[PDB]
């Protein structure tokens, strides 16, 4: 905005705001598009893999990532940056594991992750984070969904966007909410993901993207976390190229 | 210098031409008071192993937990994991042996005799030994503790050695570990009647029997022994 306040995350302007953390939020936009889905015995995540030309190996590169077994986290905006938040949560997961003898709680999770990303907007030496993760899964205590800015903040979320295509998200995750006071259940909600990110890409209509579904869903895989793959995987892209058209 | 707190006794395992038997006693022997009842040597570990532990179960418990994030490693960072780099029973062996042996080096051994039985994704039969002086060898028939001077050369009848692996069936192996059981059962203080009896084949896949009872039951020749040695 002002010259000054600009260069180190860490100073403040006169506003009460700080330019790099604003910064960070501002690279997440030109990241590919994410969107969570919560459910009432489920959460769905769904992700536009850009393919950026027709080399690439199909089906081979992923942007969902997996933390202990029960937790999905997929991440928009700079990949590499991403993967190290995912990395640490990975981390996070297995110290709780030792020592509790059980499986993170989502809340928990949260708080951990929270801190990390909080900490590195906090000195002068390192650099604010450069990326969203939604994230969150299925444990005792139920489904919850998540969505982690780059600031260090975070809030519950029943249904989640980031990326490039995050307005046709919200939009849409809004009209999902009003047909759906019930909010879905977890299967028609992976073919439903796939419409959503099919929308998402009138707005990313210059190359080809990958339609990747995972969930983890409490009556459909047992409270873990896998890749929806085959043939339920199909259903969920023939019913979203229907319904764009 | 950690010293055996509890402690389980006797794992047996052995080869046949399919697969691999590995099984062993239910017990937590606190020394000579029998302490825990249920206690559960047997942990399968993807799902073409089980890890038998035997020995403190203090520091089997330990074990029990590396080898669960074992698992959950790779899952981590792979887009599949359930024939892409599955866990083989070798590698999981491999991570235990080296563990084993960097925890004597800093002179606190984990103190357990350890058969990790398996099958790999090769088609290859994998039984072999670890234990808390770090040592390592591969054979084809395995059994720790009391039960290596006890069992072992009974089992070393059905199998000498590795030519007569074909000719050698799951019945019948089956039939020789209980049989090694009963024995064990007998002849041994820190054996208990109940045993948990897993088969993982490369083609049946991995059965898990819980809960056996040793049968074949000899008490009926007791009656005629009277006295110590002289006594009418």
């Amino acid at each position: 905005i002002g010259t000054g306040y600009d260069l180190s995350n860490s100073v403040f302007s006169p506003d009460g705001r700080n330019f790099q953390v604003e910064y960070a939020v501002k690279a997440v936009e030109n990241g590919t598009t994410s969107i969570g889905i919560k459910c009432n015995d489920g959460v769905v995540f769904a992700v536009e893999k850009l393919i950026t030309s027709k080399l690439l190996v199909p089906q081979k590169n992923v942007k969902i990532q997996v933390v202990d077994r029960h937790i999905g986290c997929v991440y928009s905006g700079l990949i590499p940056d991403g993967r190290h938040l995912v990395n640490r949560g990975r981390e996070e997961a297995a110290s709780f594991k030792k020592l509790y003898k059980t499986p993170i709680p989502i809340p928990a999770f949260a708080d951990r992750l929270g801190q990390y990303v909080q900490a590195h907007t906090l000195y002068n030496s390192v650099r604010p984070f450069g990326v969203s993760t939604i994230f969150g899964g299925v444990d005792k205590n139920g489904a919850h969904l998540y969505m982690l800015e780059p600031s260090g903040s975070y809030w519950g979320y029943k249904g989640a966007a980031t990326g490039k295509g995050r307005q046709s998200a919200k939009a849409e995750l809004e009209k999902l909410v009003d047909h759906h006071p019930e909010g879905l259940s977890a299967r028609e909600a992976v073919k439903q993901a796939a419409k959503i990110i099919y929308l998402a890409h009138e707005d990313n209509k210059e190359k080809d993207f990958e339609l990747e579904i995972s969930w983890c869903s409490l009556s459909e895989t047992n409270g873990l976390h896998k890749f929806v793959k085959g043939d339920l995987l199909q259903e969920a892209i023939d019913f979203a190229q229907k319904e764009i058209n | 210098t950690q010293q055996p707190i509890v402690t389980g006794t006797s794992v047996i395992s052995m080869k046949y031409d399919n697969g691999v038997i590995i099984a062993a006693d239910n017990l937590g022997s606190y020394g000579s008071l029998l302490r825990f009842n249920g206690v559960e040597r047997l942990i399968p570990v993807g799902d073409n192993t089980v890890v038998g532990i035997s020995g403190d179960i203090s520091d089997m418990q330990h074990i029990e937990r590396l080898l669960k994030d074992l698992v959950t490693e790779n899952a981590y960072d792979n887009p599949l994991a359930d024939a892409e780099e599955a866990l083989e029973p070798s590698y999981i062996f491999e991570y235990l042996a080296t563990v084993m042996y960097q925890r004597r080096s800093k002179m606190n051994p984990l103190w357990n005799a350890i058969i990790v039985a398996g099958v790999q994704s090769n088609g290859d039969q994998f039984l072999r030994y670890v234990n808390l002086l770090g040592v390592t060898y591969s054979s084809p028939t395995l059994a720790t503790g009391f039960g290596a001077h006890m069992a072992n050369p009974l089992l070393r009848k059905v199998v000498d050695r590795e030519s007569d692996i074909p000719k050698t069936t799951v019945q019948v192996a089956e039939e020789a570990i209980v049989n090694a059981m009963r024995v064990l059962y007998y002849r041994d203080a820190r054996s208990s009647r109940n045993f948990s009896l897993a088969i993982i084949d490369k083609n049946t896949g991995l059965t898990f029997k819980k809960n056996l009872q040793v049968e074949n039951m000899k008490w009926d020749f007791a009656k005629d022994i009277k006295g110590y040695g002289t006594q009418k």
